[PDB]
């Protein structure tokens, strides 16, 4: 009876991981690596957004 | 022309090529600024030449 909830909740963690998106890209599946924001007026004034698999 | 200014085929489909497009569009602003500098200084000659010939 605990294992029922510990399996359903672990499925919910992976549902959060594959389901949460911005602009249709997955954020926290671990494929949001090396995604540069451009935070100034010139070629290559980046900030890098990196997220591990959740 | 867009060829003469190097803005023929600016590609913006990734951070790297979109920064290469920013570099070209800023260089083209610098090329059109220098061309309009020549036409500016040249019209300074002619307003002086008209003031002289008259």
């Amino acid at each position: 009876a605990v294992q029922q909830e510990i399996n359903q909740l672990a499925s919910e963690i992976t549902r959060i991981a594959s389901t949460t998106q911005f602009n249709t890209m997955n954020l926290i599946d671990g494929n949001f690596t090396s995604k540069k924001l451009q935070v100034g007026s010139l070629c290559g004034q980046a900030i890098t957004i990196d997220i591990s698999d959740m | 022309s867009a060829t003469g200014l190097g803005v023929s085929g600016l590609v913006v489909s990734s951070f790297s090529a979109a920064g290469k497009a920013m570099s070209a569009a800023q260089d083209a602003i610098s090329y059109v600024s220098s061309m309009r500098s020549k036409l500016g200084a040249l019209q300074n000659r002619l307003e002086h030449t008209i003031s002289n010939l008259d």
